[PDB]
């Protein structure tokens, strides 16, 4: 999903804060394949 | 003798397998922030 830069709104971000707002998702993290991907994902997301 | 050494190399390997700690340790240490680094390389510019 696109920020993309803004500054737009309030607080001229007002929430910049943002470790995924909770998470790093920090898998063990030890997990570096990556894949070489994808779409980013369509996944029915798209469908979303 | 030996001594063996003299004590400066028994005592130099207080040099010797310590320079030898500092050689280990310096290609754990290059392997480790390398290997992370570029590690956050495939993430800086593939992913």
């Amino acid at each position: 999903s696109q920020e993309p830069m803004l500054d737009a709104d309030r607080l001229r971000s007002s929430w910049t804060f943002s470790e995924s707002m909770d998470l790093n998702y920090s898998n063990p993290s030890s997990s570096p394949n990556s894949l070489g991907n994808l779409k980013i994902l369509l996944d029915d997301k798209a469908s979303k | 003798k030996n001594t063996t050494s003299s004590s400066n190399e028994n005592p130099i390997l207080r040099w010797m397998s310590i320079k030898m700690n500092g050689f280990q340790n310096e290609l754990n240490e290059l392997s480790g922030h390398m290997i992370s680094k570029i590690i956050h390389s495939q993430r800086l510019i593939l992913q």
